């Protein structure tokens, strides 16, 4: 078994403000630490792969980057479809790994 | 003296070359002595043996090799595996590096491992490593082989998939060979669960050393016979007692092909058919519309130098034969065709002008045989009775060879005798010594 | 890249079995692996199924033995999920995905709520 | 203007190729490893050395070997049996089918043999092989050496038999060199007892790693160095202050050769010496009989481009220089002595008409200047007192690359270069990679 | 009509030749089974191994070696001596006699030793050999990496001495890289205390087999890629709407050059630029002296064929474009140019007799008018009122391949193919036959 | 292929020697190994020498040991049959062969009959 | 020692009639085993060698085959000449093993 | 090859400090070994100091120990001889040599005469 | 330690003799057998090197041979300024010995 976690839990930030969520594993290796996006009431879709390369369709307002064990997801400016529930997982061969997913959202 | 546009397609002396995966398990074993606090090193010994099919699937989904080899033996299983570690560990193909021109190599193990034995006893250990390598293989027609870059040779068309046996040679063993439809292989095999590509054919040969695959293509499709050379618009058409001649200024050369026209429905032009037209087109509507019209449907012709010619004036199989490297002797034939067309044509201006002229004087002696007798008798005698020296000697041609043969054997660095006689001497070394 | 289409929303009691068509839409394919998940209020998406392309064998060491049957097919590669002994706790959107399709791209279906109300 | 039957011969530029026999014994030491039920194969090395002569005697007399081979190092006997099994076996040689062209061998052994070992304990095992291998030997003018198809390189002339040394190259031990008359040879070595073929003269070679047999063949009688290019009954033979010019119209192309005529009676000439002969007379038995009558005994002419003319007029020592591959400057004379033969006759037809004329022209001045005096006032003054254009432009010629560089390099499917490199390749990863 | 004396310099196809001393520990493992009285021979391993860099500059201090070799593996010393002798012998190069053309060798073991184990027990026994080798290296340009005779190929430029990296390739690893200056290297490698050389600068690099030294040399000043080819006093300038040509007869042979010319100061033509004009000066001063001069500078031209000329007239960058191996078309040029300045200066002495007689002929007419308007009458109704054949027919040029493809491809005693073909299936009885 | 003529019928008491010519004919070699047999009536023909074409060594073990001496030549080959201590079971018919000259060639002579009679 | 056995020991049989001969050894390895003709009062001739090629001056009308342990030759159509006796044989190197013959005769 | 001039003749008492140069005329050289030796009457050369082209180390075992100092330099190679503790038995034609130039050639400086006299 | 004897340890003979002066030692191998020329009062020179090559500035009036352990020197014609002291002696590496040398002179 490994561990996962991605931080904050819980944040908030007004739109357009570069932030940075990190996800911290015990994996062997790389592996791949694909970032996603997800909505209330909507299926999940990917944000980032191989922090390296972005899914089709979004723009490139998103960054990522990694070292060691920590990986880091960077917004230039949060947009109003911005805000939603993030998830950082891993996958090799068939077997996957989820994490519990950080929450953006403004008052 | 009608004109046409032409497109010149040379033979397609190049290679086809695609990419072929060749898996290959190297099992490096190195033997050492140790001695108290000194190892002697007893050597290694290098072999490179061909991976199991399972595993080849493997690898091609993802990306992903087993630290262990099985070979079987007079019905016995001899198993190696990596570093003496005896359990079923999965590894990755990672990148070596380096360049190898177009011979990039994806490794699991990428530095050799060795460890010292125990005081007064000697320890060998395997290195076994998996490696795949994208190599460029070329065929040339008939394409009854391909040759990687490396060493591999295989008696197998690139283009044979079983049902293609009386149209593709197909010499080696049928037990070693298998094709797999719909196979999926990796996109890139640096890093695991990369995308898996879908092809509708792939076929797999189990070498001695390795296992060669490559993905299954039409021969009519990928690997056309011909290659354009060049399109010239104002050619100059012209018939003689056994050829056809077509002669161009814009590259100063006449090709001469013979009294017969290729069949436009020829199984070699397919790709062809459709391009060379295509171009024509193009030429059409580029530099001769409007005041000109088409005349007559496109032509296939084969010339004596090997090259084909599309025709289509403006206003029945082709051969085995390939073309002449060395174009100078259409250049030689522009060299004549002009002068013979030129010389000719001047005599045509001069006889011409001649025979008037002569009638013109002879008018003037018609009626002076009636006044003056004299000047007509001594024309029909050519004697009494009562302009420029020529330069053009003989300039017999030497051979002039511009490098001799001691400067053509010295052109690469690479001389093919020199690496035999080393090869021997290296023998000599290993063996003779002795 | 591939869109992997799923069957709409579904409706059934607990106890009986659940039928789930989850076609494999935008292109034909039999190399991406198939993963079968179910997600719930108040936390992420949990692996359930995890097989092959062109066939399936339902891998489910820890979760749910013999709850889960998967079929799949070759080519059009239409996904059959099928649930025996349907249990409260199953009260859940159901999602079909690819592994990977291109550049580690796990695209994820449409999802089928399986949900018990009036 | 003198006509004559011309026979071209090329210079042999083709390897002479000849049957080479090499047996080799190959021992392939297999060791591996044996643990309980798994068996871990350490390695195997391969060696090639040369069988003892008496063995190579038995080779020829029966077409069968032994399994045992010795070698002498350091005044220490080393035996190796086949399969570890220390008997006195006499095995025969059997086909390994394959195909390998023209390399077609015949092995003892089969199939490749290992046992495992004990547990706890390493096992190596021989698996010596007898190899005799029918391969295609070439050897280029002097001769001083001849390779095989494979990696096998020997500084002895081919024709060399101890007795020809100030005419054949020996750069080799005389230790390991042999000369055998009336020696026999097997004629198939695939089964035993075949048909003994005795030959004049065996000559063998006990290489490093292999022992290497020819049949010895004179120079003079199989190993001529003229080839038949062709021949022409139709040429036109002239003489230049420099060269004699010989034109033939049916290959279109005049050779040009020194003011000197090659001795019949020359070395290298002898079996083209009747042959070229031979040719001539069925040639004047075939087109130009009865009518016509042999001018002249035969000739041997030596080209500038390094033809070889045999020629017979019809109412001293050659060079080391080859013949030029390309031949089309013959053709470019061709193109010159025709037209120089032509245009300047023209002239010889037009002044000829000219200067007549201007003479016919005289004439009526000569009477006209006692009537009309303006008229040859005019004429000599060549001023009052009281025909077309020239299309024959500046056609500069361009380098006409049929392929380009990238396209030569490419034209086979093994590149030197390539090998090499992926040789250089192989070297780093089992050296470097440590 | 201008003349000139040119100096035609060739492209340097051959590559640059150095000599390149390579140094190499030969590990040969031999490992036999004792038995009784008959010992049986269990194999053998050979590896070469690189120095270490000490052990290289002992060599080239002292032409000696030592007779141990230490390697780092995983932080482990592995050391082999020479038979195993655990001492620190010093051992000198002697030559190993041999010919291989230009490979001299130099080996401290001239003879392969090995020794009989114990009764039961197998022995392996080290024969480690310090070979240097005086390989000739050859490199082309731009001379981004070079190889020697044997199969060693670097990517690194010869020139490169560590701040030439812009100007100079380098491919390899800065750490196996090293250059030294004012080394010193022993004159003869065969006897101890040679004369030391001292050199400005040697570059070393630590191949994976051996070390690769060489001697530094200015690219500029001894790998100049300009060869003389031949130099002609009496040559015709003309000029063209688009080139300059430069036709001679001591070559036959014209060559054309674009309307421009290279400038001087051009940094490849550095040691051309006074060799070119001091053979130029010499020719001033050998046969048009005195009743000559020189007008205007010296020019450098490039030729659309690769050539490059310098020109002097008696009285603006080179491209990377080669030089074409055969010459026929420039031959071409002076079949044209000639005919093209001969038959248009015969018109020029036929149209300008031509336009005098008609002229001569006009003048008889117009007088002629005024008293027999009858023939007036005829000339300008050409009609009444009230020379030779010509030969120049259609010699349609065929391919005169005086060797076939068959021919061709056995000119030389060695075929890639063939050898390649051979190493799989000497890899096929080494693998497949398990 | 090769004729190997032999010597005419010859006729002698037991007791003394008997010597037997057999010439090389059909063509010089020195390759073909040279049997000698004989042959009795009532049965097939038994080996008696097997040797060399050059030289000889009278190879016999289980049969007749000292009795039979062969000596030959190279190039024509003429084989001589020598025999010591004639006794009457040697009644019959020797043959001199080569063991093989093309093809399994086995072409024998033809044959001597020593028959002792008046 | 090895064995041999040529079948029939006597057989007869009429002019035109094709028949077939047995021979039957206990060699290690085909050999070549040739076969022979005889007559009597007449030297021995070969007919077939290595089961695959004719003696030359022999016509087309004997043929030979073999399988296993055992070799048969086949005669298409017997002739007046054709009667006599045969033999098989076995010869390796310079060993030489021979049969002792069937006998051909018409009544 | 290299003449390997050597200063004039010294005069000291000894007890005190000796210094001898010798220059590396000639050539510029870091390639031929060092060596000071030197020469007395009714003896040969006897070897006091063997040392690299470009540096120094007074190799002396067993003579003479610590009584020899060499430094020399690089390019030139100008060396420099050293001796303390000056001895009667020291008086003696020291010579400053290149052990070999060119084939073998070892050549010798002019020699400086340590000679103690009024 | 090696042992060297230069012979003759004292020799006279006119002008114009061929004269042959040995040296021996006990070297493992050849090494390279210089020899040398010294005169009183003067600084030593070479006269020969590796028993096959002479050094510049010597006339072709000396010649050198060995065999074995023993080297000899020749000189074909003595002259006035030949008579002195010569040396033999052994180089190798750093590592040199010198030999006593012979004197030549004339009465
Ligand atoms: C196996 O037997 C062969 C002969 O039957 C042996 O070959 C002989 O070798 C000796 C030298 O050792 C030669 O003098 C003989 O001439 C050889 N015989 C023949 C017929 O040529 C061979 O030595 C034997 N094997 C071993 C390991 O002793
Ligand atoms: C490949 O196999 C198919 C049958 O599956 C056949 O129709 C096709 O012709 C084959 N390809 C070629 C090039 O013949
Ligand atoms: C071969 O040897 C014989 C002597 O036996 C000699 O006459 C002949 O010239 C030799 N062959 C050649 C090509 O010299
Ligand atoms: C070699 O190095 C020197 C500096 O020491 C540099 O000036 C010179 O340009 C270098 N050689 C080349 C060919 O660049």
């Amino acid at each position: 078994d490994i561990q996962m976690t991605q931080s904050p839990s819980s944040l908030s930030a007004s739109v357009g403000d570069r932030v940075t969520i990190t996800c911290r594993a015990s994996q062997s290796i790389t592996k791949y630490l694909n970032w996603y996006q997800q909505k209330p009431g909507r299926a999940p879709k990917l944000l980032i792969h191989t922090t390296s390369t972005l899914q089709s369709g979004v723009p490139s307002r998103f960054s990522g980057s990694g070292s060691g064990t920590d990986f880091t997801l960077t917004i230039s400016s949060l947009q109003l479809e911005d805000f939603g529930t993030y998830y950082c997982q891993q996958s090799f061969s068939t077997l996957w790994t989820f994490g519990q997913g950080t929450k953006l959202d403004i008052k | 003296l009608d004109e046409g546009i032409m497109v010149v397609y040379k033979r397609n002396i190049v290679a086809h070359t695609f990419k072929v995966r060749v898996y290959q398990k190297v099992l490096t074993f190195r033997r050492s002595y140790a001695y108290h606090r000194t190892t002697y090193l007893l050597g290694s010994n290098t072999e490179y043996v061909a991976p199991p099919m399972w595993e080849i699937h493997h690898i091609n989904s993802h990306s992903q090799c087993y630290s262990s080899y099985s070979r079987v033996i007079a019905g016995t299983v001899f198993v190696a595996y990596h570093r003496d570690s005896y359990e079923n560990k999965t590894m990755q193909l990672m990148p070596d590096d380096y360049s190898n021109t177009h011979s990039t190599r994806y490794v699991t193990v990428k530095d050799q491992w060795h460890s010292r034995g125990s005081t007064n006893l000697t320890r060998e250990t395997s290195n076994l490593n998996c490696m795949v390598t994208i190599t460029t293989a070329r065929s040339k027609y008939p394409y009854h082989f391909f040759a990687t870059s490396t060493g591999d040779v295989v008696d197998i068309s690139p283009f044979y998939n079983g049902t293609n046996r009386n149209a593709s040679y197909f010499g080696e063993n049928a037990d070693k060979f298998f094709i797999f439809p719909n196979y999926t292989i990796v996109s890139d095999f640096g890093r695991p669960n990369s995308a898996l590509e879908t092809h509708r054919l792939v076929a797999f040969l189990e070498r001695a050393d390795s296992v060669i695959s490559w993905d299954i293509q039409d021969e009519k499709n990928v690997t056309c016979q011909l290659t354009f050379w060049e399109a010239s618009e104002r050619t100059i058409r012209s018939e003689a007692e056994d050829s056809y001649h077509f002669s161009s200024a814009k590259m100063t050369a006449t090709f001469l092909s013979k009294k017969q026209e290729v069949n436009m429905s020829d199984s070699a032009l397919d790709c062809v058919r459709d391009e060379a037209i295509n171009k024509l087109q193009q030429i059409f509507n580029t530099s001769y519309n409007q005041t000109y019209e088409k005349y007559g449907n496109v032509s296939v012709f084969e010339t004596t130098g090997g090259l084909v010619v599309f025709w289509q004036g403006i206003k029945t199989h082709l051969s085995n034969m390939e073309s002449v490297h060395n174009l100078v002797y259409a250049q030689l034939q522009f060299t004549y065709d002009t002068l013979r067309g030129y010389i000719n044509r001047a005599l045509a201006q001069i006889a011409e002008a001649w025979c008037v002229d002569q009638r013109r004087t002879l008018e003037v002696f018609k009626e002076l045989s009636k006044i003056n007798p004299s000047a007509i008798l001594s024309a029909i005698y050519n004697k009494p009775i009562a302009l420029d020296i020529d330069p053009l000697e003989n300039t017999d041609f030497r051979v002039l060879e511009l490098y001799s043969q001691k400067e053509l054997r010295s052109i690469n660095v690479f001389d093919l005798e020199e690496i035999m006689r080393e090869f021997n001497s290296y023998k000599q070394r290993v063996k003779y010594v002795e | 890249q591939v869109q992997l289409v799923q069957s709409g929303a579904e409706v059934k009691k607990p106890g009986e079995s659940l039928k789930i068509s989850c076609k494999g839409s935008g292109y034909t394919f039999t190399n991406y692996w198939i993963g079968w998940v179910r997600q719930m209020p108040g936390a992420g998406l949990e692996w359930m199924a995890i097989i092959f392309p062109r066939d399936s064998y339902s891998a489910y060491s820890p979760s749910f033995q013999g709850r889960v049957t998967i079929s799949v097919d070759k080519s059009i590669s239409t996904a059959y999920l099928h649930w025996s002994s349907l249990e409260a706790s199953d009260t859940a959107v159901y999602y079909c995905a690819i592994y990977n399709d291109l550049r580690s791209g796990n695209s994820w279906g449409q999802g089928t709520p399986l949900i018990v109300s009036s």
